[PDB]
C-alpha cells in the first residue's frame, strides 16, 4: 500500500526556520508529482507546493513564494519542505500529498490520491513547556473510570495510549484546554471494569516528554 | 479559499445532498476538478478526480458533474457515516497554483438528543504534594453539541480558575471538558466540589469529596 | 533572433522519424527547396523512437517525434530541445463493415480490449457506450505499433489517463511498450502498417494518425468518437483538436514538452499532440544553422497555411506557441 509519513514538524519563532520530510513507499516514488497541503487547525486546506524534480517545473503558492523550498530525493523516497522567515499565519497541519503521475514535468493538477498524516508546525514567540502528567484514579463491581491529566504543556501535539497500545477500548483522549496562561492541558481516560496494571504512555515531542505513569487507586 | 462552497449543508437520510462548488474561467473554468472528503482528525481522501472521475473504492452514490465556471458533488443515499467536511479543488491558470474551496461541512440530520455523560475527578495526590490542585471534568456523548458549565464550592459557585473547552464532535456526538484550578488549601477548605453539567435547560451534576 | 533567409551556401537539412509527420514533411520539403533551390531536405518515415535517437547521435539535422523529450533524454542530450511544429491528432480506426456509426469508445474499453478481457464487438461495456448500435459478435483484434512510435506514445498516455489504476499502473505510457499478448494481437510497422494490418481482418482495432485518416476511410475502415475525462466523445477534426489545444494554450512550457493528451476542455478532442523537430542548438557550421533556423521559421510560418495543413488534417501553432518555437530556433547556433 501507498504510504507518505511527515516529519520535523513542532515549535519555531516568528522569523525562524524549520524543515520538514516527507518519507514515501509503496509506489514507484519518482513516477509522481509530490505535493504539500497545509491546514490551519479549524480552518480549510490550502495548497502549497508541488515538484517532479529539479530540471522540471516547480509551483508555489503565493502566501509562500519567495520563504518556501520544496525538494526531493528520489533515491531515498524523500520530499522535503524547507521553509524560511516563517509566521505565525503559517502555523498549519503540514500534509504531505502524491499527486498526478509523471507524464510530463509541467502540469501540477490536485489529483491527490494518498495523503500523510500530517505533522503540525506551530510558530510562535512563547516557549516550549513540558507537561506535567498526573493519574487520575477512582476512589470507589461494576465500570470504573481511569485517567491521565496531561497539564501545562506548550505547544501541541501530546499523544496519549495506554499500556503502550494494548488498552484500545473505551480509550477517550479529550481535546486539549487552551487556558489564559496560554498552555494547554489534556486528559485521556478509560472505563475499566488491584490486579491488573494500567499505564497512560504521554508523548510531548516538541519538549522531549515522554512519560510512562501508572494510574492506581 | 478561492472556490466558494456553502460552509454548511444538511441532508436528511436516504436523500441526496449536492455541494456546488464555483470558480472562474481561470480554475474551474479551464482545469479538472477535485474533490477531497475530510473527517474530523483525520486527513483528506480523494472522492472524485477529473471532474467525475471516481476512483475505486469510492462508493457509486459519489457522483461529480462541471458546468464552465462551476463544479458539483452530489452525495446520494446520505448515510450517518457521510457526516464529513467536502472540499473542491482545481488547477489555476493565473495563479499557476492549485486553488481549494473553504470547504463544506455536512451534516446528516437525524441525530437523537442525547444528554451527557459526565466524569468528575480530584485532585492526585501526586499534583497535591506539588502544592497544585486540578478538578478534572470529562463531558461526552452529548447531542446537540452546545454545554455550559458550572463549578460550585459545597453550595456555592466558584468562578475563578475555570478553564473549558469549545464543544468537539467525536467520532458522532460532542465532548467537552472543563478544567477547576484550585490551591491545596481551597480542595480540603471545603467538604465538596461539584460540576454542574447543563444542556438543554438539564443539569448533571457530578461531585467529587476531599474526605 | 530568428533567422529569415537560409544561407546561400548550398546547405542539406536531413531529417527521420514519426510517419505521422511525415507525409507533411514531403510537402514542406520540396516546397521551401523550390524557393530556395540550395537548400537539400531529405525525409524518411522510422517512427518517433528512430527520430529522437538519431537527432541525439547527430546522424540527422531533423529528428521528427510526435513526443516531447523526457527530461532524461535532455539530461543525456547537451542542446537538444523539441521544438514544436504543428498540431496532429490521433484517431482509433476499426474493421466493422456493418456498421456505420461512428463507434464511441474510450480509455477504460480500449485498455480492457488491449488487456483482452473484452474480447467480442458486442461485448456490454461496448454496447454500454454505443445504445442502439448494431455491434456484430466479431473478435476484437488489438493492433498496435512494432517500432518506437511516437503514435504508441499519445495512445498510451490516453490509455493511463483514463485508466490510473490500471492500464496506467502496467504497461504504462511511452515510445516503446509491453503491450499484453492477447489472442489475435499483433505488432504492425508503421503507420501504413497498422492501416493494412487493421483493413486485413474484420474486428481489428488500430491506433492511427490523423496524416493517415484519409488512407484509413479509404480502406473502408472505421472512425471512432473517443472520450475525454469530462463524459464526452468527439470525431477528431478542427473543431475538437482546436478547443483541446486552447486548452493548453497559456500553460504550455518553453521548452513546449508537454502532454496535450486527454485535456481539461470539455468539447476538446483527447488525443492531440505537437509535432516536434528535435533537434539540437550546435549544427556542424554556420551555415548550417541559419539555414536550419530559416526552414523551421518557414514551416511553422508559411508550412502552416491551411495549404499545407489540410493535406493532413493538421492543424496550426497558436501565434503564442508560435513565438515559443521562434525563441527555441534562435538559440540554433554553430
Amino acid at each position: 500500500e501507498v504510504q507518505l509519513v511527515e516529519s520535523g514538524g513542532g515549535l519555531v519563532k516568528p522569523g525562524g526556520s524549520l524543515r520538514l520530510s516527507c518519507a514515501a513507499s509503496g509506489f514507484t516514488f519518482s513516477s509522481h508529482r509530490m505535493h504539500w497541503v497545509r491546514q490551519a487547525p479549524g480552518k480549510g486546506l490550502e495548497w502549497v507546493s508541488s515538484i517532479i524534480s529539479s530540471r522540471t517545473y516547480i509551483y508555489y503558492a503565493d502566501s509562500v513564494k519567495g520563504r518556501f523550498t520544496i525538494s526531493r530525493d528520489n533515491s531515498g523516497n524523500s520530499l522535503f519542505l524547507q521553509m524560511n522567515s516563517l509566521r505565525v499565519e503559517d502555523t498549519a497541519v503540514y500534509y504531505c500529498a502524491r499527486g498526478d503521475y509523471y507524464y510530463d514535468g509541467v502540469a501540477s493538477d490536485p489529483h491527490f490520491d494518498n495523503w500523510g498524516q500530517g505533522t503540525l508546525v506551530t510558530v510562535s514567540s512563547a516557549s516550549t513547556k513540558g507537561p506535567s502528567v498526573f493519574p487520575l484514579a477512582p476512589s470507589s463491581g461494576g465500570t470504573a473510570a481511569l485517567g491521565c491529566l496531561v497539564k501545562d504543556y506548550f505547544p501541541e501535539p501530546v499523544t496519549v495510549s495506554w499500556n503502550s497500545g494494548a488498552l484500545t477500548s473505551g480509550v477517550h483522549t479529550f481535546p486539549a484546554v487552551l487556558q489564559s496562561s496560554g498552555l494547554y492541558s489534556l486528559s485521556s481516560v478509560v472505563t475499566v471494569p488491584g490486579t491488573q496494571t494500567y499505564i497512560c504512555n504521554v508523548n510531548h515531542k516538541p519538549s522531549n516528554t515522554k512519560v510512562d505513569k501508572r494510574v492506581e487507586p | 479559499s478561492v472556490l466558494t462552497q456553502t460552509p454548511s449543508a444538511s441532508g436528511t437520510p436516504g436523500q441526496r445532498v449536492t455541494i456546488s462548488c464555483s470558480g472562474s474561467r481561470s480554475n474551474i473554468g479551464s482545469n479538472y476538478v477535485y474533490w477531497f472528503q475530510q473527517f474530523p482528525g483525520a486527513a483528506p481522501q480523494l472522492l472524485i478526480y477529473r471532474n467525475i472521475q471516481r476512483p475505486s473504492g469510492v462508493p457509486a452514490r459519489f457522483s461529480g458533474s462541471k458546468s464552465d465556471t462551476s463544479a458539483s458533488l452530489a452525495i446520494s443515499g446520505l448515510r450517518s457515516e457521510d457526516e464529513a467536511h467536502y472540499y473542491c479543488a482545481a488547477w489555476d491558470d493565473s495563479l499557476s497554483g492549485v486553488v481549494f474551496g473553504g470547504g463544506t461541512k455536512v451534516t446528516v440530520l437525524g441525530q437523537p438528543k442525547a444528554a451527557p455523560s459526565v466524569t468528575l475527578f480530584p485532585p492526585s495526590s501526586e499534583e497535591l504534594q506539588a502544592n497544585k490542585a486540578t478538578l478534572v471534568c470529562l463531558i461526552s456523548d452529548f447531542y446537540p453539541g452546545a454545554v455550559t458549565v458550572a463549578w460550585k464550592a459545597d453550595s456555592s459557585p466558584v468562578k475563578a480558575g475555570v478553564e473549558t473547552t469549545t464543544p468537539s464532535k467525536q467520532s458522532n456526538k460532542y465532548a467537552a471538558s472543563s478544567y477547576l484550578s484550585l490551591t491545596p488549601e481551597q480542595w480540603k477548605s471545603h467538604r465538596s466540589y461539584s460540576c454542574q453539567v447543563t444542556h438543554e435547560g438539564s443539569t448533571v451534576e457530578k461531585t467529587v469529596a476531599p474526605t | 533572433t530568428v533567422a529569415t533567409t537560409p544561407a546561400s551556401s548550398p546547405v542539406t537539412l536531413a531529417e527521420t522519424g514519426s510517419t505521422l509527420l511525415y507525409p507533411l514533411f514531403n510537402l514542406w520539403g520540396p516546397a521551401f527547396h523550390e524557393r530556395y533551390p540550395n537548400v537539400t531536405i531529405t525525409a524518411q518515415g522510422t517512427g518517433s523512437g528512430a527520430g529522437i535517437a538519431q537527432a541525439a547521435a547527430g546522424t540527422v539535422n531533423i529528428g521528427a517525434s510526435d513526443a516531447y523529450l523526457s527530461e532524461g533524454d535532455m539530461a543525456a542530450h547537451k542542446g537538444l530541445m523539441n521544438i514544436a511544429l504543428a498540431i496532429s491528432a490521433q484517431q482509433v480506426n476499426y474493421n466493422l463493415p456493418g456498421v456505420s456509426e461512428h463507434l464511441k469508445l474510450n480509455g477504460k474499453v480500449l485498455a480492457a480490449m488491449y488487456q483482452g478481457t473484452i474480447k467480442t464487438w458486442d461485448d456490454p461495456q461496448i454496447a454500454a457506450l454505443n445504445p442502439g448500435v448494431n455491434l456484430p459478435g466479431t473478435a476484437v483484434v488489438p493492433l498496435h505499433r512494432s517500432d518506437g512510435s511516437g503514435d504508441t506514445f499519445l495512445f498510451t498516455q490516453y490509455l493511463s489517463k483514463q485508466d490510473p489504476e490500471g492500464w496506467g499502473k502496467s504497461p504504462g505510457f511511452g515510445t516503446t511498450v509491453d503491450f499484453p499478448a492477447v489472442p489475435g494481437a499483433l505488432g504492425e510497422n508503421g503507420n501504413g502498417g497498422m492501416v493494412t494490418g487493421c483493413a486485413e481482418t474484420p474486428g481489428c482495432v488500430a491506433y492511427i494518425g490523423i496524416s493517415f485518416l484519409d488512407q484509413a476511410s479509404q480502406r473502408g475502415l472505421g472512425e471512432a468518437q473517443l472520450g475525454n475525462s469530462s463524459g464526452n466523445f468527439l470525431l477528431p477534426d478542427a473543431q475538437s483538436i482546436q478547443a483541446a489545444a486552447a486548452g493548453f494554450a497559456s500553460k504550455t512550457p518553453a521548452n513546449q514538452a508537454i502532454s496535450m493528451i486527454d485535456g481539461p476542455a470539455p468539447d476538446g478532442y483527447p488525443i492531440i499532440n505537437y509535432e516536434y523537430a528535435i533537434v539540437n542548438n550546435r549544427q556542424k557550421d554556420a551555415a548550417t544553422a541559419q539555414t536550419l533556423q530559416a526552414f523551421l521559421h518557414w514551416a511553422i510560418t508559411d508550412g502552416n497555411k491551411a495549404s499545407f495543413l489540410d493535406q493532413v488534417h493538421f492543424q496550426p501553432l497558436p501565434p503564442a506557441v508560435v513565438k515559443l518555437s521562434d525563441a527555441l530556433i534562435a538559440t540554433i547556433s554553430s
